[PDB]
RNA sequence: ACGGAAGGGCACCACCAGGAGUGGAGCCUGCGGCUUAAUUUGACUCAACACGGGGAAACUCACCAGGUCCAGACACAAUAAGGAUUGACAGAUUGAGAGCUCUUUCUUGAUUUUGUGGGUGGUGGUGCAUGGCCGUUCUUAGUUGGUGGAGUGAUUUGUCUGCUUAAUUGCGAUAACGAACGAGACCUUAACCUACUAAAUAGUGGUGCUAGCAUUUGCUGGUUAUCCACUUCUUAGAGGGACUAUCGGUUUCAAGCCGAUGGAAGUUUGAGGCAAUAACAGGUCUGUGAUGCCCUUAGACGUUCUGGGCCGCACGCGCGCUACACUGACGGAGCCAGCGAGUCUAACCUUGGCCGAGAGGUCUUGGUAAUCUUGUGAAACUCCGUCGUGCUGGGGAUAGAGCAUUGUAAUUAUUGCUCUUCAACGAGGAAUUCCUAGUAAGCGCAAGUCAUCAGCUUGCGUUGAUUACGUCCCUGCCCUUUGUACACACC
């Protein structure tokens, strides 16, 4: 009767900067304040979506294009936690457009 | 590339050397070793500062241009 | 248009029991989903449908938004054959 | 088209080694070697003719050596010279890829290299202490 | 090229007219001293306005500057 | 499930572009503003925006049962999964859109020009904003084209 | 999953049952992700005893003294359709063939042979591993994952294991203690504590317990006392209300206008009007924070309040101290009409 | 009804286009979205792709 | 507004100083004409001509030779279960198991049906009837109205005599006074943080297991497991950092400017994005279920099937990328990157082993991705050998013959390889394009179209120059003065 830890991975993901960050930072406060040893806040090459276009609908005019690119920023977060956090950390922390994910068994 | 990839070691031999001395050595001689290698700097010590401008539309390169008719 | 009638008993049907149809703007399409026909056929019949009021329509990125009116639930009840206060479209039924 | 000589000896470090895989008397020949133009996108073959095979045995011998495991694709996209087509420069494509192949087949029968976990092949222990070492004796001859 | 905008300038020496005290002849000193005195929205902006407040300390002192 | 994160951001944005298209056809009359799509765990919630929820929310909830039933038919969800909303849009304006749906009603009705762009102006103004500009293009008296500017107070461009 | 539809193979081995309930196996058309429709295409009928009744026991994974005990072969029946959920199907297994079902059906040389050698190859030796993917994402799914895996190897700790025989004579033991608890352990419980109301009331004793209302023990205390006399729904403010001497410093006047937030409606399209003098103001205030201390202890047990209870400091109820406080002086209804935004017979 | 009104349209321009609009040529592949480029070009600060550079 | 008028200031879409070139470097595609059964079509100085994201084997397709199909909603008559209408194996039929049509008859059961109003669709017309969008005027510093003043008024002043700036930027002056937009500021990105937050999806170091060629302990992996330690490199988040900072000169000595010092960064630090007012009867109805009016609406310019054509051509003009040869091209031994992109209701990126000269085929494996493809170990270029001046060897067209792949289908060859014809070509009149720093120029690479095809573009790196650092002479732009018989404005 230990409630046994399961080595937790959370995968946060969104096209915001602000919105995500502060999720984040959430999730390593109450982290914290449960007392639980983790991998840090690690966060990834962001990931830029570049559509290059002709800024005309139609041919004529001088020869313009356009970058048209969107932002992906990622975050993984590994909580070495029990069964107990699991429910209590994933109820917890959603918003819009930031698109979270969790995953276990690490091998 | 080479020659950039000889600059850069060229470069890390440098620093690692003053830093080298900085820490395990009295400050006079990394002084020495600054003035004497500050003096010739080939971008010795500190980096060269020029880096890639980007490439833009209606031409191959970044301020080229393609050939215009008229007629 | 020219269908056999128990499609469009089926149509007439799985309409009045939902209330909104959806249909890809699609001629040569084969089988659409849920109501068992051709996506032709349901289309062009709600177009019909329409022509007399009873169902309203929106296109919209090509995707036929069709939605039942009060007059088209006396129309429906008529067609279908079954008792009123009892099978409406989609009125109350949530507690909201 | 190739990879990594920059550093020692290119020529004469895999030179020696030509003739003493010769030598040897342990090299195993495709058969169809030696009339062959060596890549899809070059034009002759290769000036040596009696040798080139045993060039490019200890340059895939090198080429194990180099780091971690390689494999045969791998090979393909090295030794590949690149294709001119018509006006199209020198797209980089594939080698001849079946000749690196045999030369790996080979190599492994002599008793250098293996078949590896991951894929691909690794050098042994017992491997090149005798093969590419006296031609690089010639190294430490001069010294 | 390198002059000073009207928001610098302008700003600058309303700052000067209603802080003399303080705005030591030094920038660094000022940069932090502009952030706290009053609200910027720039880094930038913030810095040009303390470098103009420098530099015209710098000629308040030697003689007095109409303005 | 199974799609790429690059894949998949870029179908939610078509998602939420489909649906704001889709809103501003069909919630015309209502002075439709805006939407976002909440997505939570399970559940797929669903906010809207207007100036009023008059019709748009229904009688006891079935004009918005209609549209939910549009939604989930429509992409194709489990029925439950996704849901819809209708939260009122502050002050009657700042927002452009309804301003502009205000306009087009204003002049389909039958109205000069002139009554409904300085009414919307002074709309705008009346709703603490900085200032406005409306611009109307097109063949306004004449058979050639002319394109009226109006404003007021404030702008920026830059 | 990531092994659900393409990738584990069309026609994997899998072990349903129709409500005959007996050990089969069967081929998978076309794992269908919407209302869990697989058209399962079975090789065996309804695996009877020799005794002849349904056999309850599962293939239970890696053990030769589990199932060649009751099962050293299966019954070998030719190919036919029956459409099945997911629910039915039990444990999934590798002894699978490429080819399609439609293939078996139309009469081939290459299915038919294979098809029939697999058949009976399965009935012959079989020793099963399990698979099913975790690495999708595994939280709730994993969670059950070790709930069954350890119950698994719990089916050889306890005594009855190596039995000669054991499901031929487990069809009293399961007739028993599943029929037994089918709908006698549950109509009790359908008689016992059946709505969701109990339990809810025991998650508002745990509120009632907390504030100091009711004591631990489940008595009434002074505080759940004085407040048994206020019959209003706002009745824990205005209990908290009375404590301290904070009330002392107020003039009755004061008193009973600022009673009158509780007392009124408060929905209305006119703005409040500044507070008549500094106390109401203070008392408000407190009246305010109280309101925010109760909304936040309620919010943690996690129960909804009433569409007025939830709305509350949100809706305009505070307007009518500066009203009633007029009136609570002596003086004229014209006056305090005048002042007053709503409507008389409210007031 | 008929047995003779659908030629093959396994690929190509013809088999896919702009969900929006329904034309053929100036079709946005890319990161599978089919959306016609112009389409695009009106609904992209919609699906939130911004000019930075 | 214009001026072969004046004054002041500007720009490599202007020169000078040169560098690279274009009219024969691949022979390509685009247009014109010509040809055409059709050889669809828009755009014609800048601001049309590898542009329509237009690299089309059919579908794209709009054009041409033919063949069907009705998706003519609806209302109103009329035929009408002694049947409205539909479908039909097969003989004929025709490119064609298209009943399209006929031949023979079976099936069908209010849906249609022929007619009348009225719709509907159209890559039909009209971009000079419009919307939106874009281009350009206009890589420029310019525009406005509140209250004043001047003038009968159009209007003007403000918005300027100088000085300075990339800049109506400022400094100042002053019948104007405060104000707003544009510029700047702002945003992204490019570089500097041996400080913070950390990171087996990024590294490095130490300990158990490797030392096999230049090795004694290159650097590498053995090492997803051997555990620990770390955050310089690598990734981001948060902040700091440059403000012309300090010194000198120079100027009513003010704004500013030129040099020096430190500094990662001192041309608004570089690059972009955003970009005013008023315009053009610029382009687009072939992006749009954006649309007005017109045209057509069942031998339909509707939709759809068969087959062509847009590739009809030694070019009449326009852009476009390898090395005309010894700073070369080979044979090897060659060769470090950085943007990216990637399979689901499926077949994308391919590691791996086998077979194949080859392209490829195969058995599988990893990968929904900083993890696998993939350190995309790219090319130019470093090292030795082979030619060495020769329409030759240098390198592999134009034509033929085979073998592969993709695709219902490749024939007027899709591409790819292989051998035989052998060609970077004799430095390109007159003319004219781009260019001042990590740029120009060289060289590849990815992505965008995409089943297959790049020489097209869109970005990315790699090697890396000369020559100004100026001017108003040519080509134009901005302001002020002036002149004007112009105002569709010098065409």
């Amino acid at each position: 009767q230990q409630q046994q830890i399961i080595k937790i991975r959370i995968t946060l993901t969104s096209t915001k900067v602000k919105q995500l960050e502060n999720v984040s930072s959430n999730i390593v406060k109450n982290a914290e304040q449960h007392n639980l040893v983790k991998k840090g806040p690690v966060r990834l090459p962001t990931k830029v979506l570049k559509i290059s276009t002709r800024k005309t609908p139609n041919g004529e005019g001088s020869k313009t294009w356009e970058t048209y690119e969107m932002r992906i920023h990622k975050r993984y977060i590994d909580l070495e936690a029990p069964v107990q956090i699991v429910k209590r950390i994933t109820q917890i922390t959603i918003e819009p457009g930031v698109d979270v994910e969790v995953v276990v068994a690490s091998n | 590339g080479h020659v950039s990839q000889v600059y850069a070691i060229r470069q890390a031999i440098a620093k690692g050397l003053v830093a080298y001395h900085q820490k395990y050595v009295d400050e006079q001689s990394k002084n020495e070793l600054k003035k004497a290698f500050t003096s010739y700097d080939r971008t010795l010590l500190i980096a060269d500062s020029r880096r890639p401008e980007p490439k833009k539309f209606g031409g191959k390169g970044a301020r080229s241009r393609f050939q215009k008719s008229y007629r | 248009m020219l269908m056999p009638k128990e499609d469009r008993n089926k149509i007439h049907q799985y309409l009045f029991q939902e209330g909104v149809v959806v249909a890809k703007k699609d001629f040569n399409q084969a089988k659409h989903e849920e109501i068992d026909t051709k996506n032709l056929y349901v289309i062009k019949a709600l177009q019909s449908l329409t022509s007399k009021g009873y169902v309203k329509t929106q296109f919209s990125w090509q995707y036929y938004y069709y939605t039942l009116t009060e007059e088209g639930v006396e129309y429906l009840r008529e067609y279908l054959n079954l008792p009123e206060h009892i099978v409406p479209g989609t009125y109350i039924q949530e507690r909201n | 088209p190739g990879v990594s000589v920059r550093d020692v000896a290119a020529q004469d470090f895999i030179n020696a080694y030509a003739s003493f895989l010769q030598r040897q008397g342990k090299l195993e020949v495709p058969g169809y070697v030696d009339i062959v133009k060596t890549s899809s996108g070059n034009e002759m073959p290769p000036q040596d003719a009696e040798g080139w095979f045993y060039k490019r045995a200890a340059s895939v011998a090198r080429h194990i050596y180099m780091r971690k495991q390689v494999g045969v694709g791998k090979l393909n996209k090295l030794y590949g010279g690149a294709k001119s087509r018509g006006v199209r420069p020198y797209k980089h494509i594939d080698a001849s890829g079946s000749i690196n192949r045999k030369v790996l087949q080979a190599l492994e029968k002599i008793g250098i290299v293996e078949i590896s976990p991951k894929g691909g092949r690794r050098i042994s222990e017992n491997g090149q202490r005798d093969l590419d070492r006296i031609a690089a004796q010639t190294l430490e001859e001069d010294e | 090229g390198r002059v000073r905008t009207k928001t610098v300038k302008r700003a600058s020496k309303a700052l000067i007219e209603r802080y003399y005290p303080k705005l030591t002849l030094d920038f660094q000193t000022n940069k932090r001293l502009c952030d706290e005195i009053a609200t910027i929205q720039s880094k930038r902006l913030r810095n040009k306005i303390a470098g103009y407040t420098t530099h015209l300390m710098k000629r308040i002192q030697k003689g007095p500057v109409r303005g | 499930a199974l799609i790429s994160k690059k894949r998949k951001l870029v179908a939610d944005g078509v998602f939420y572009a489909e649906l704001n298209e889709f809103f501003t056809r069909e919630l015309a009359e209502e002075g439709y503003s805006g939407v976002e799509v909440r997505v939570t765990p399970t559940k797929t919630e669903v906010i809207i925006r207007a100036t009023r929820t008059q019709d748009v929310l229904g009688e006891n909830g079935r004009r918005i049962n209609e549209l939910t039933l549009l939604v989930q038919k429509r992409f194709k969800y489990a029925p439950g999964t996704i849901v819809l909303y209708a939260e009122r849009v502050q002050d009657r304006g700042l927002s452009a859109v309804a301003q502009a749906e205000s306009m087009k009603f204003k002049l389909l009705n039958g109205l000069a020009i002139r009554r409904a762009a300085y009414g919307v102006v002074r709309y705008v103004m009346e709703s603490g904003a900085k200032g406005c500009e409306v611009v109307v293009s097109g063949k306004l008296r004449a058979a050639r084209a002319k394109a009226m500017k109006f404003a007021d107070g404030f702008l920026i461009h830059s | 999953s990531p092994s659900i539809l393409h990738i584990l193979k069309e026609g994997r081995l899998v072990a349903f049952r129709d409500p005959n309930d007996c050990l089969k196996l069967g081929f998978v058309f076309k794992v269908s992700l919407k209302d869990a429709v697989c058209v399962i295409m079975t090789f065996t009928k309804p695996y009877k005893l020799p005794n002849g009744e349904p056999n309850h026991l599962i293939y239970f994974p890696k053990a030769d003294g589990y199932r060649r005990r009751n099962f050293p072969k299966f019954q070998k029946t030719d190919f036919y359709m029956e459409e099945v959920p997911v629910t039915a199907i039990e444990v999934i297994t590798k002894r699978k063939f490429a080819a399609p079902l439609g293939k078996v059906i139309k009469k081939d040389v290459a299915a038919l042979n294979e098809f029939n050698a697999e058949t009976n190859n399965i009935l012959d030796g079989k020793t099963l591993k399990e698979a099913i993917n975790i690495e999708k994402q595994g939280l709730k799914i994993h969670q059950i994952l070790l709930d069954r895996t350890n119950i698994r190897d719990e089916i050889f700790k306890l005594k009855s294991i190596k039995c000669p025989n054991l499901s031929q004579h487990i069809v009293p033991k399961f007739k028993a203690h599943v029929i037994k608890k089918k709908i006698e352990e549950l109509y009790h419980l359908m008689s016992d504590q059946n709505l969701s109301l109990l339990p809810d009331y025991e998650k508002r004793l745990a509120v009632l317990k907390d504030t100091e209302f009711i004591d631990q023990n489940h008595n009434v205390l002074l505080k759940g006392r004085v407040a048994c006399e206020i019959n209003s729904g706002y009745e824990l403010v205005l209990t908290e209300l009375i404590l301290d001497n904070f009330l002392g410093s107020f003039e009755p006047e004061e008193i009973v206008a600022l009673l009158s937030v509780f007392v009124y409606e408060g929905k209305t399209r006119e703005e409040e009007p500044p507070i008549v003098t500094p106390r109401l103001a203070k008392g408000k205030q407190r009246i305010e924070e109280i309101y925010k201390k109760m909304l936040c202890v309620f919010n943690t047990h996690q129960i909804p309040l009433t569409q007025d209870e939830a709305e509350f400091l949100d809706r305009k109820r505070f307007a009518m101290m500066n009203v009633v406080y007029e009136w609570a002086r002596g003086l004229s209804f014209k006056e305090i009409m005048e002042m007053s935004p709503e409507a008389e017979g409210t007031v | 009804e008929n047995v003779w009104f659908s030629h093959p349209r396994r690929y190509g321009k013809g088999s896919r286009q702009c969900r929006v609009c329904s034309s053929h040529t100036g079709l946005i592949r890319k990161y599978g979205l089919n959306i016609c480029r112009q389409c695009f070009r009106e609904k992209a600060n919609d699906i939130g792709f911004n000019k930075f550079r």
